[PDB]
């Protein structure tokens, strides 16, 4: 098994901040070069902005940080679900994890004060 | 998994059955509901019983052919959905079927007469002999379903007795809940895309201009299981219409537009066509209805005294949203 | 329309159209139930006995039973061995890409209600989550014997079809 | 007009109706050539069961891949079938007993072989799949390519004949057979003739495990039944030209030596006798042939693609020639021409 | 009339007869139910049928041949033979040049451990 | 290129985030004059490339600070 | 840019498994492969965590399905090796004229299946005929079939019956003959001949670098077999040849197994001549259940017989990596106790693990035909891989 897959990489860990920085702005270029792909490939329901709302969301959930490696391995978890979306590898049941919100709108009686909370004892 | 179902937790229902719903909402969970669904094998009920079996409600399903009953049974887990055959002739049946539901619904609508079943069968009469039976058993929520254009008057013998099943369930068993939804639209349905999807002819009158807005099933099954369980639903005609009222050269040109086919068009007048369509019922599969044919001039008759969309917290989608997915695989 | 009718479990031919459309059935029914093309989908310890079955001691040619590997061809389908999330969007388009007249039989253990695996993170907890499936055939080595006598199982079940029948509407 | 057409009827219910009970004795041999019985409870011993297998087969439908144009998947089915059909023509079944008699006889069962080929590299373009396009490839390539020496040797036949008509070569055979002079080409044939089959001493094309669940096109219904019959009426078809041109057509012995002591004149009991004795010389030299295929397609795995190639052009085709260089020699050394 | 061009004309009509059985005898004919860039070859596919030409080919030259062998006695037996013997050393170019050899690159990497 | 930059224009007002679609000037910088953030860079990038279908190298990517910078690239096709 | 390329199997491609596997073709050649595995993978080191030693047992007939037998083994032997205990000397020949019919078992499945794969039809049926025999053997001892509710990590289940020792002589006495008849189509063979002379090469530097064992390695050279290497139940006190292959390929891997064949049969008459009588169990009620005739009478019985069935036995604290020599390989398995007595953790080394784990590095430059022989000779069962 001396050689890769098409685009998986050698793992090595940046020493620097900026470094991760500048990998981690080549990744979400990535995902985002490679989003109408995606459409096409796991053949979803919606529109390619859709997609790419979520790729921008979902590194907003994680620009808070501090630590370098935590950063680290946040990075690897990243381009192997970039390295498993580029491909047919995940299938698009698995695909569609991502859009839980899209698909369906909630339904009736979404528990928002104490009161609907209560009557259901918290669901 | 959360009661998205449901209000609350604790239900007594309208004849006075306690109905907790233990456990947290999911597939495993248990409602309380027992529900009957009449003709669920039919393409509203699929969609209808998996989102009522969804969250956990016994679906006591009543089937006619063995086989087209099966493909129901993966929405619901152990004991939630429940088989039992029966026709509509036999009574017993009947009241056999509905004796511990909770609520009942009956979507039994057929375009077309068989040998063996007529519109004054299925339609007015059949309604009668079961909610007699629920009558007799003080059954709660009774829903009925009826289409839309549902008049007293001739021209389409089916919409000539819709409304007379309508007053038949106002007769009997009174407080009984009626709605009426648009034409509808979904993946296969049953005569309004997947025979606009393939076609070798594409005939019909009007010169296609018949009007009314169609409303995608997924929304017409969230409205049902939205009206099933609340109260300010009781004995009120529901007319269910979707958000912008289309014309045929419209719904098919967005159809073309995607498909990106030439769709053929014939549209020849009404003499020549009747004497075609009377030939189609001596043959076991089913074909377009002679009696299809007149609803082909008629057009949606929205009663402004009834109760929408809005009422219980919905927006159905619009059917420009929807065209490539639906007869995406026609591509 | 009469008030009482029996049900198609206790109904009878009396009409000579029904003597006529009882035979046809018949015939359509028995050559489905010879002729019986199931898809070799097996996995695991649950499917060297479903080679078991088309071994030289409890042959299945003899039954007419015989593994298309190819789904277009198959009528049914035997779900045998474990069933895991990786696997079960492949086991619904396995389904899907089925001719009508179809069944499904859920060979094994842990192929009905999760089996062994009941509460391991990546598994299906039975088949039923996926396709609806009208017989289970027991065992978690099921035995082939008992494979067998849940084909024969599907097979009375076959016997019971009615699919000429309901034309009439019974 | 009238005894013409039940003259093609009965020959249908003779090769239609037999083609059928072909495939089920397939199954008979396999169970014991692997120590295992046949089908045994569908029938009275278990026969008909083809019947059960067609009857159901037409009962499923017709789910059609969305990437083939099903005019194209309608074209190839039923022209693979009436080609392994048309070509029964003139099959001989006894002296000059065929459907239609003419002088230009393996002409046309060549080329009508010629045109079996036609049908399966047409079928694996509908549904255009990369790998069920290289799939019809791979297949029409060999196709092609046995096909060469299956042509190639009917030409040495007829170096003993120099006649097209095909029951002049078996009232030329009556001196002697052409197998037992000529051995090693029955060898070179018989694997020529499961070559142009869809065979598994050959037929990798057919490997599921390969294709995305491809064996062809997995293009099931009534469709399935017309490549299936075609495949199995190209069975006995080539073990019908193995028949004549190669072996005893129809001739078993002498057997006037028997009939003078049996019937005193001609009458139809006679022309009865004496076809049936014909046909079934004819039968049984068919019957021991279709029960050979079987017993090569057990013993055996199956090939590489490089192998089948190589098996092809390098290690027979060669000795094809070597042929072609010793038998009009040996026509040249003796006077021995043939005339027509 | 003759039962010869009877039998071309009705196995079609066989065929109709088998091919409208389905559409007769079936129901629910059709419910709903990457390849971005390459193809791949060598030769060794393309070659076969391009080279099948002139052998398919020589067999119907070879084909009058057969049929009036005793009218050229002694003499198209020399003139088949030239032909024949030009063919043949135009088959025994391709296998000296091994035109259908697919072969492949796993070679055992021949070149040994030549070190510092 | 002319009216290479109205398309620019075109590109980047579709977007959010964007105080001033009329401070759309041909030397607007990203980060100070249009307001955007590390993640927006790229994001108007690859909506400029995929505006035009041509595809661009990671450190060419990298250092289109401004608008200007942009217009200074777009001529490598 | 890159191949066109393509899922193997889904469903059925390779028989008894879920083979999905990327190849990349640009002549018919891999350039290189990926088999993803996991679709059988259960989750079960997950799972043995939970539960008691006693009851963690049948986890691994579960994992190898083909050859139950061994999996049962090399977790009695990791935990007989674990607790510092003894099995006695009627059980130690029981187990390992057990672990050799099942090496029969094994060989008799592979070699036929992949003939099977590769095209040839009459093994397959052959094979698993004399497996349905041996399917009996099973049947006589312990449970039902294919799943063998024994060796326990104290030792034997139980005894056997009162006469299957005979009777398996008259099955061993028409094996040899049953054996020699398909070693009859397969071995000279021109066809497998021609598939089967080079193909996959596996060197001996490579074959080390892989990780490889069993009949690979002894098929590229390496006399390495843990029956002769590190010996244990009375392999020593039995004589047994082993044959080792000569080039790296797969013919030298079909020819070794059709070696132990008659290797394996030897074991059982050099076994069944020399049966000794004794406690088939451990001597001790500490560890296993006592039987039940006594336990019905003695007071002692009871408790050992109800702590065994609730809590369970308990296991000296530390760790273990016992690895047999399973007829798919070297089969591995390193259990880490608590001192509890449920396992800490317990890693399994699946054979084929490594085996799917080195196909790229030999299955360049093959065919795609050529790509199913290199398939079920390195006995993708699945069952194994991925658990
Ligand atoms: N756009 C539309 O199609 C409109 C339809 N509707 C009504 O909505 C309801 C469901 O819609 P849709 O899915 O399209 O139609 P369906 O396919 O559901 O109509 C047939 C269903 O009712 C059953 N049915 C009919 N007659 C009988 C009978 N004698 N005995 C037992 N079952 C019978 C059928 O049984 P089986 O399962 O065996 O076939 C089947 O379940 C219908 O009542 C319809 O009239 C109202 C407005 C719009
Ligand atoms: S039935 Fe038994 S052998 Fe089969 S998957 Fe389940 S546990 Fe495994």
């Amino acid at each position: 098994a001396i050689i890769a897959t098409a685009f998986a990489e050698t793992v090595k860990f940046s020493g620097s901040k900026q470094e991760l920085q500048k990998r981690t702005l080549a990744l979400y270029r990535q995902f985002l070069r490679g989003a109408p792909t995606f459409a096409d490939l796991y053949e979803v329901q919606f529109s390619i902005p859709t997609i790419r709302t979520k790729i921008r969301q979902e590194f907003e959930r994680h620009r808070f940080v501090d630590d370098l490696s935590i950063q680290n391995v946040l990075y690897a978890k990243g381009h192997m679900e970039y390295q498993e979306c580029i491909n047919f590898w995940k299938q698009q049941a698995q695909f569609l994890k991502y859009f839980p919100e899209e698909d369906d709108i909630q339904g009736r009686h979404q528990p928002s004060n104490f009161v609907d909370k209560f009557l259901k004892n918290r669901a | 998994n959360s009661f998205e179902n449901l209000a609350q937790d604790v239900n007594i229902t309208r004849s006075g059955k306690t109905l907790i719903a233990k456990g947290t909402g999911g597939r495993s969970s248990r409602t309380g509901y027992t529900a009957t669904v009449f003709g669920a094998n039919g393409f509203l009920g699929s969609y209808l019983t998996a989102k009522l079996a969804k969250h956990g409600t016994t679906v006591v399903v009543p089937y006619r052919e063995e086989m087209a009953k099966r493909h129901l049974k993966v929405t619901g887990d152990l004991g939630v959905v429940n088989f039992l055959e029966m026709d509509l002739r036999n009574l017993e049946s009947i009241d056999e079927a509905v004796r511990h539901s909770d609520i009942v619904v009956n979507l039994i609508g057929r375009e077309y007469e068989t040998k063996n079943f007529n519109y004054y069968d299925v339609h007015v009469e059949g309604a009668r002999r079961i909610a007699e039976a629920v009558k007799k058993h003080n059954i709660a929520r009774y829903i009925h379903v009826s289409a839309f254009n549902a008049e007293i008057d001739s021209p389409s013998e089916f919409n000539h007795t819709k409304g007379l099943g309508e007053q038949v369930t106002k007769d009997i068993v009174p407080w009984a809940t009626i709605v009426r939804p648009a034409p509808m639209f979904g993946r296969e349905d049953k005569w309004f895309l997947d025979r606009m999807a393939r076609s070798p002819c594409l005939v019909s009158a009007n010169k296609f201009q018949e009007t009314s807005n169609p409303v995608h099933v997924i929304d017409v099954a969230a409205a049902l299981e939205r009206i099933c369980f609340d109260d300010s639903t009781v004995a009120q005609t529901f007319e269910l219409y979707g958000p912008q009222k289309f014309t045929q050269k419209q719904i098919i040109d967005m159809v073309s537009e995607t498909l990106r086919k030439e769709v053929r068009h014939i549209e020849l007048p009404k003499a020549l066509y009747q004497a075609y369509t009377k030939a189609t019922q001596a043959i076991w599969w089913p074909t377009y209805s002679p009696d299809q044919v007149e609803r082909q001039f008629l057009s949606q008759k929205i009663d402004p005294s009834a109760k929408t969309f809005n009422d219980l917290d919905l927006t159905p989608m619009e059917l420009p949203d929807l065209m490539f997915k639906l007869i995406r695989p026609y591509r | 329309m009469p008030t009482d009718f029996p049900l198609p479990s206790q109904q009878k031919p009396n009409s000579a159209v029904d003597y006529t459309l009882t035979t046809l059935d018949a015939v359509a029914n028995w050559a489905r139930q010879g002729s019986f093309w199931p898809v070799t989908f097996g996995l695991a310890c649950c499917a060297v006995e479903m080679m078991h079955v088309s071994a030289p001691r409890y042959d299945q040619d003899r039954l007419g039973i015989i593994f298309r590997a190819s789904p277009r061809q198959s009528d049914i389908m035997i779900v045998a061995g474990t069933l895991t999330n990786k696997m079960a969007p492949v086991l619904r388009q396995v389904y899907d890409q089925m001719p009508e007249p179809r069944w499904v039989i859920s060979m094994g253990s842990c192929a009905n209600g999760g089996g062994y695996y009941h509460f391991s993170y990546s598994v299906v907890r039975g088949c039923d989550r996926i396709v609806p499936v009208d017989v289970y055939v027991p065992g978690c080595p099921p035995t082939s014997e008992a494979l067998m006598y849940g084909v024969f199982q599907l097979q009375r079940k076959m016997r019971n079809t009615k699919i000429t029948r309901m034309w009439y509407r019974k | 007009m009238i005894i013409n057409i039940v003259e093609i009827l009965i020959f249908l219910v003779c090769v239609l109706f037999s083609v059928a009970y072909l495939t089920v004795a397939e199954r008979k041999t396999l169970a014991y050539m692997q120590r295992r019985l046949g089908p045994n409870f569908v029938g009275y011993y278990g026969l008909l069961q083809a019947f059960a297998d067609a009857v159901k087969l037409l009962l499923k439908e017709i789910v059609l891949p969305k990437e083939s144009n099903y005019i194209i998947l309608v074209i190839s089915p039923l022209i693979t079938l009436i080609t392994a059909l048309i070509g029964w023509v003139v099959i001989p079944l006894g002296p000059g007993i065929t459907l239609g008699e003419l002088n230009l006889g393996i002409l046309f069962s060549l080329a009508i072989g010629s045109l079996g080929v036609f049908g399966s590299l047409l079928s694996g373009w509908s549904s255009n799949s990369k790998y069920s396009l290289l799939g019809s490839i791979r297949s029409t390539a060999q196709l092609i390519s046995y096909e060469l020496i299956l042509t190639s040797i009917f030409i040495i036949i007829i170096m003993f004949v120099s006649s097209l008509n095909i029951t002049t070569i078996i009232e030329t055979q009556r001196v002697v057979w052409y197998c037992i002079p000529l051995l090693p080409l029955l060898l070179i044939f018989f694997i020529a003739s499961v070559a142009e089959t869809a065979r598994p001493p050959f037929d990798l094309t057919e490997s599921e495990s390969e294709l995305v669940a491809g064996y062809f096109t997995e293009y099931s219904g009534s469709p399935f039944v017309f490549f299936f019959l075609a495949e199995y009426s190209n069975i006995i078809l080539i073990s019908a030209f193995n028949g004549y041109l190669l072996l005893g057509g129809y001739l078993s012995f002498n057997y006037s030596y028997l009939f003078n002591i049996l019937f005193n004149d001609y009458s139809y009991v006679s022309f009865l006798f004496e076809g049936l004795i014909n046909s079934s010389a004819y039968a049984i030299k068919l019957v021991f042939l279709m029960f050979s295929f079987i017993w090569v397609r057990a013993a055996f795995p199956r090939f590489t693609y490089d192998n089948l190639i190589n098996f092809c052009w390098i290690i027979l085709l060669p000795l094809l020639f070597g042929i072609f260089l010793i038998i009009p020699s040996t026509l040249y050394i003796f006077d021995s021409f043939p005339t027509l | 009339m003759n039962t010869f061009i009877i039998f071309i004309i009705l196995i079609p009509i066989v065929g109709f007869a088998l091919l409208a059985v389905n559409i007769l005898l079936a129901v629910y004919k059709p419910y709903n139910e990457f390849n971005q860039t390459r193809l791949a070859f060598n030769a060794a596919f393309i070659l076969v049928a391009i080279l099948f030409l002139p052998f398919d080919l020589e067999i119907s030259t070879l084909l009058p041949y057969v049929m009036s062998i005793y009218l050229v006695s002694n003499y198209g037996f020399t003139i088949v033979l030239l032909f024949l013997l030009i063919l043949i050393i135009g088959f025994v170019y391709e296998i000296n040049t091994n035109a259908l050899k697919i072969n492949k690159h796993n070679k055992p990497n021949t070149d040994s451990l030549i070190y510092k | 290129r002319p009216d290479a930059e109205k398309r620019i224009a075109a590109v980047l007002e579709s977007f959010d985030k964007i105080s001033n679609p009329a401070a759309i000037t041909p030397t607007a910088s990203f980060a100070k004059d249009l307001n955007l953030d590390s993640l927006d860079t790229v994001e108007v990038v690859v909506a400029i490339e995929e505006e035009f279908g041509i595809e661009i190298p990671d450190k060419e990517a990298d250092e289109i600070k401004s608008v200007n910078q942009a217009v200074e690239y777009i001529l490598a096709q | 840019i890159r191949a066109f390329t393509i899922n193997f199997g889904p469903q059925h491609p390779a028989a008894h498994g879920v083979l999905r596997l990327i190849l990349e073709l640009s002549g018919e050649e891999i350039i290189r492969s990926d088999p993803h595995v996991g679709l059988l993978h259960r989750g079960t080191e997950k799972l043995i965590e939970y539960k008691t030693y006693m009851q963690a047992l049948p986890y691994f007939d579960r994992l190898d399905y083909v050859s139950m037998m061994t999996n049962e083994q090399v977790f009695s032997l990791a935990v007989e090796k674990l607790l510092n205990v003894e099995v006695p000397l009627r059980g130690k020949y029981i187990r390992t004229m057990f672990g050799e019919i099942t090496r029969v078992l094994n060989h008799l499945m592979s070699v036929c299946s992949h003939a099977m794969d590769v095209g040839a039809l009459t093994p397959f049926l052959w094979g698993f005929e004399e497996r349905e025999k041996l399917m009996e053997f099973y049947e006589r001892v312990s449970g039902a079939r294919l799943h063998a509710a024994y060796v326990r990590p104290g030792g034997v289940s139980q005894d056997l019956p009162a006469g299957l020792l005979d009777d398996i002589y008259m099955w061993a006495t028409q094996f040899g003959d049953r054996l020699d008849e398909i070693e009859e189509l397969l071995t000279d063979n021109r066809i497998w001949k021609l598939r089967t002379v080079n193909i996959g090469t596996v060197t001996a530097q490579d074959a080390l670098n892989l990780g490889l064992s069993g009949p690979m390695l002894r098929g590229s050279g390496i006399p390495f077999d843990i029956r002769k290497n590190a010996p244990y139940d009375a392999y020593d006190k039995v004589d047994f040849d082993v044959p080792v292959g000569m080039n790296g390929d797969c013919y030298d891997r079909y020819l070794i197994r059709m070696a132990e064949f008659r290797q394996s049969l030897r074991i059982i008459e050099q076994c069944c001549n020399d049966m000794p009588a004794g406690a088939v169990k451990v001597e001790d009620f500490k560890i296993n259940s006592p039987p039940r005739n006594l336990m019905k009478e003695d007071m002692e019985a009871l408790i050992h017989h109800f702590l065994l069935y609730t809590k369970g036995y308990s296991v000296p604290p530390g760790e273990t990596y016992t690895a047999i020599e399973a007829p798919k390989g070297e089969m591995g398995v390193y259990v880490v106790s608590d001192g509890s007595e449920r396992p800490y953790k317990c890693k399994i080394r699946a054979p084929g693990f490594a085996h799917l784990g080195a196909f790229d590095h030999i299955a360049r430059g093959h065919f795609l035909p050529d790509a199913v022989a290199i398939i079920g000779t390195m006995d993708l069962v699945f069952g194994e891989v991925d658990r």
